């Protein structure tokens, strides 16, 4: 969400070869994956 | 283009001697004086310019399918505004109902 | 309200500093020699470091802040 | 997918296996080490070289331009298109901006006016003074004037450039092309220089 909120105040400047619009999906799929920590509830639900 | 005053056809364009001439297949010739001074052209980006979406920039605050933002129209003081985001570089417009059009257009 | 307002400051130094990261404001990209820059006051250890040493990036920001300002407002039109 | 990386299902292996030239790779790469050791230590260095090595053809810089009919003389005055004729304002100060860069006696009755696109220049850190070099030492069959780098928004920055005889002069003697033929041909140089 927040990276919305940098591009509606047009604060998302992409760096030289990228277009505006190319760098936003780079950042929403990069913001978008889940993190190492996703297991830590997964194995306090499970018994090994 | 230069159209013939006589049959109303499509008049021939020419170069003659730092000149340019019309001529026509009824035999009218004709000189252009200062609008037919542009032998070609070219508009790069046509896919993002601002007279591409002026008919669906106009329509969007009555579009229901458009993204709506929860900001206040400095104009009639309405407390939501039509956000729309176009181009290849993302610009986002604000948009109302009462006319009001943020980038001041 | 600290944590928004660092974040506020710490994002506009990062969005400023990965403009001006090889794009120079005296034009064209940085002419780097003795790890500063010619054309400006940019140094290397500067562009991914703002809490080494804060007073250089309060410099050179305050340097070309306002040349920054217009080109974000010319870029974010038509 | 998408053009110039595409590695969707098998297009790589065909162009390995069918043995297909350079032309018609999609997705070709290609890895550049830094010749100083020291350099490629650091980041920055290796940032600014990679970014000095990438194609910005003068036509991607450009928002439009028109190919006009039109002879110029600093003192006489020449038909000029009329959606254009406020273009005369700037073209006094670049005459007494450049002392030394004169319109030569030879310029032929073909102008090209360009409008860069100021957004692009900004992107892509191009300053209007590196344009004028690049253009000037490709093109010496030229005259090529310019309007002031302008840091305000509303107002573009013109690039004019002047076709002397002289182009026209290197193959003439093949006269299947009309002086329109050769103008076109050459804007077609000047954009992908
Ligand atoms: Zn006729
Ligand atoms: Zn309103
Ligand atoms: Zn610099």
């Amino acid at each position: 969400e927040e990276i919305n909120n940098r591009l509606l105040h047009g604060d998302i400047m992409p760096p030289i070869g990228l277009t505006t619009h190319d760098f936003y999906e780079k950042l929403q799929l990069n913001a978008l994956k889940f993190p190492d920590r996703i297991l830590k509830p997964i194995m306090n639900s499970i018994n090994p | 283009m230069k159209i013939c005053k006589a049959c109303s056809s499509c008049m021939v364009r020419t170069y003659v001697d730092g000149n340019i001439i019309f001529r026509c297949s009824c035999g009218e010739s004709v000189q252009g004086d200062s609008q037919n001074l542009l032998v070609s052209s070219k508009v790069y980006h046509t896919g993002e310019m601002e007279d591409k979406y002026k008919i669906f920039i106009k329509n969007a605050p009555f579009d229901p399918t458009n993204c709506q933002i929860k900001k206040d129209c400095p104009n009639c003081h309405l407390d939501y505004l039509t956000q729309i985001c176009i181009g290849s570089q993302k610009i986002i417009i604000l948009v109302c109902r009462c006319g009001y059009m943020s980038n001041r257009g | 309200k600290k944590v928004q307002t660092a974040l506020k400051a710490s994002l506009e130094f990062n969005t400023f500093y990965a403009f001006y990261e090889s794009r120079c404001p005296k034009g064209g990209l940085h002419d780097f020699q003795d790890k500063k820059c010619v054309k400006c006051g940019l140094f290397t250890y500067i562009i991914y470091d703002h809490l080494s040493q804060p007073e250089l990036v309060h410099d050179y920001y305050n340097n070309y802040k306002d040349q920054y300002d217009k080109e974000k407002m010319s870029i974010r039109s038509i | 997918v998408a053009g110039g990386t595409n590695k969707s299902g098998i297009v790589r292996p065909q162009e390995i296996f069918s043995a297909k030239p350079v032309e018609a790779e999609q997705s070709s790469e290609m890895l550049l080490r830094l010749k100083n050791p020291e350099v490629e230590t650091n980041k920055t260095y290796a940032q600014e070289i990679a970014n000095s090595i990438e194609l910005i053809t003068f036509e991607r810089l450009i928002l439009q331009w028109h190919l006009l009919y039109e002879t110029y003389s600093s003192t006489k005055k020449n038909v000029m298109y009329p959606d254009f004729a406020s273009d005369v304002e700037w073209m006094t100060d670049f005459l007494e901006n450049h002392p030394l860069l004169q319109p030569p006696e030879d310029i032929a009755n073909w102008c090209i006016r360009l409008e860069l696109n100021k957004t692009t220049m900004i992107l892509k850190s191009i300053s209007l003074e590196s344009i004028i070099n690049s253009l000037r030492a490709k093109h010496p069959n030229t005259y090529i004037m310019h309007s002031v780098e302008n840091t305000a928004s509303g107002i573009p920055i013109i690039i004019r450039i002047y076709l002397r005889e002289s182009a026209f002069r290197r193959s003439t003697n093949t006269r299947m092309a009309t002086d329109e033929k050769i103008a076109v041909n050459v804007v077609d140089k000047l954009l992908n220089s």
